[PDB]
């Protein structure tokens, strides 16, 4: 859960990321010109958003440099590319304004937008609503009724629909327009990585709270067991330097 | 390994219980298949939908990887026109056992004209590197995953430039890196890695002993690529191997100073051992004084 250098080791394709955010923070002139990838700063309020986040965000932008301004993209991209294969995003002057404000929002059902869900820097915040249009999907840690789905696939009289992508609940549904033919609309409905649409319950409870937090603890309990092997070895490695000093 | 079971995927248990080739998942897609086959009758529109109804063109062999992994979210979809058939092929997809998530997606079986925004230039586009049994099949991939709109560039260079000269009618290229991973680039400044999925889900049209069989020998050049990176790393292995060599010989000197240390010991008792043992003859001495 630790977004910070904890992180990187992971997974072994994460050792570049690991590399270059390290000599970031070397260079003095680089920490200020191009900041932590969003999964380092970006931080959703709980672990409920966070999910959420990743399935909208892919993995090659999670771990992806910004780049503020145009300079620096220039002259100091070319030494990151080089000894890294790492993936570079450039600050752009693309407004961040969603088409229509909460207020509507929180009338289809919505508790707010995806941007206001996670805390962090803001020039890193701004390339996710950019990018992966996160200021224009509305989530709602409740799942919405079919009926509300289906009043939202409708689209608006003047032919644009509302939302291109919406999240009740934990189902994410992608809403696509067909721009040839009768404009015939359907949903694409995938279901977000995490481990069920339980709300407050039991949590699974099949034989124990979790299934790798119980392998975590086998190998605690392994180490625990090597600890007190070593503290009994040297316990009688101690028991005969006393015996020496008795000879002695 | 992943790689050598590669080599095995083609020639083991294909076609039959091939569970790495054709089913992805466990032992109940035939299942599943013989049951809408024989509750067709209460279904008001058959679910044949949609991995196996689309075939790769000849020609595409080396881009069957790459249309898989940008079309894995319809892959793996069926054909479904009312809520009452969502339901009903939602409870026999439980009753048969079915472990993998099935996505599906609602839509009326119509065939339209999309010819006005294909892909426009001189590469070929996915719906000519495609094969469908049924047109309404064709409709329902160009309207899910706009693949009218995806062009087929090998070179990495070509493909960016072609999307950064603003094409009409195109989103995004598709660019072959390797055998295992692919190049995915959007508007000719997004660059993307993907990485090709293992299990295929696209059927090809020739033969598993001809036509598959040189297909076969380039995943034999991937291990003697994957060979190479091992024995980059032999190189790196030996900086290791001299600097295990050099502990190795740091614990000889050490046991070398051990034995010289002890051979002190020794020499220390022998001489503080005869220090005042006997040589205590004073009676001269005391004659003399």
């Amino acid at each position: 859960t630790t977004d910070k250098i904890g992180i990187l080791n992971q997974d072994q394709d994460l050792k570049e990321v690991r590399d270059a955010v390290l000599m970031v923070r070397e260079h003095p002139e680089m920490k200020d010109k191009i900041l932590e990838p969003p999964i380092m700063t970006v931080s959703a309020i709980n672990a409920q958003f966070a999910a959420y986040l990743a399935q909208c965000v892919d993995y090659n932008t999670s771990k992806a440099l910004t780049v503020v301004d145009s300079d620096s993209y220039k002259l100091f991209a070319n030494p990151i590319l080089d000894k890294f294969k790492v993936n570079l995003r450039e600050l752009s002057s693309a407004d961040t304004t969603p088409p229509v404000p909460a207020e509507t929002v929180r009338d289809l059902g919505f508790e707010g937008y995806l941007s206001d869900f996670i805390t962090g820097d803001k020039r890193v915040m701004k390339m996710l609503c950019q990018t992966s249009k996160i200021h224009t999907i509305p989530v709602s840690r409740r799942e919405l009724t079919p009926a509300q789905i289906k009043k939202l696939i409708t689209p608006r009289p003047n032919g644009k629909i509302l939302f291109k992508r919406i999240i009740h609940g934990n189902r994410l549904v992608d809403i696509k327009q067909s721009a040839y033919g009768s404009k015939q609309v359907f949903p694409t409905d995938v279901s977000i990585k995490q481990t069920n649409f339980y709300q407050g319950s039991i949590m699974s409870n099949e034989q124990k709270i979790r299934i790798e937090n119980e392998i975590i603890n086998l190998k605690n309990e392994y180490n625990d067991r090597k600890s007190t092997l070593d503290a009994l070895s040297n316990q009688k490695s101690g028991y005969r330097h006393e015996l020496s000093e008795l000879a002695s | 390994s992943r790689s050598i079971q590669n080599k095995k995927v083609e020639l083991q248990n294909i076609a039959k219980g091939n569970d790495t080739f054709l089913m992805n998942f466990d032992r109940n897609m035939d299942r599943l298949l013989r049951t809408i086959e024989q509750r067709k009758n209460e279904f008001e529109t058959p679910a044949i939908g949609l991995g196996s109804l689309v075939t790769i063109r000849k020609g595409f062999e080396k881009w069957t990887r790459s249309i898989q992994r940008a079309i894995s979210s319809s892959l793996n979809a069926f054909v479904v026109s009312n809520p009452k058939d969502n339901r009903l092929f939602r409870d026999i997809m439980r009753s048969c056992g079915i472990r993998s998530n099935i996505p599906i997606v609602t839509y009326c079986l119509s065939q339209f004209d999309y010819s006005k925004g294909r892909a426009h230039g001189n590469y070929p586009t996915i719906v000519d590197a495609l094969e469908f049994s049924k047109p309404e099949i064709e409709c329902l991939f160009v309207d899910l995953s706009r693949i009218e709109r995806i062009v087929l560039i090998e070179d990495k260079n070509e493909a960016r430039n072609f999307l950064q000269r603003n094409p009409v009618n195109v989103n995004m290229a598709l660019s072959l890196r390797d055998r295992r991973s692919g190049f995915q680039l959007s508007g000719g400044y997004r660059l993307d890695t993907v990485t090709y999925q293992d299990k295929i889900r696209l059927k090809v049209n020739s033969s598993s002993d001809n036509g598959t069989q040189y297909l076969k020998d380039l995943i034999e050049q991937e291990t003697k690529e994957l060979q190479n990176i091992r024995d980059r790393y032999e190189e790196k292995l030996s900086e290791v191997r001299s600097r295990l060599k050099e502990i190795d010989g740091r614990l000889k000197s050490t046991k070398n100073e051990m034995r010289k240390t002890n051979f002190r010991m020794t020499e220390l008792k022998m001489n503080v051992g005869k220090v005042v043992d006997t040589g205590i003859l004073n009676s001269k001495i005391n004659e003399r004084k």
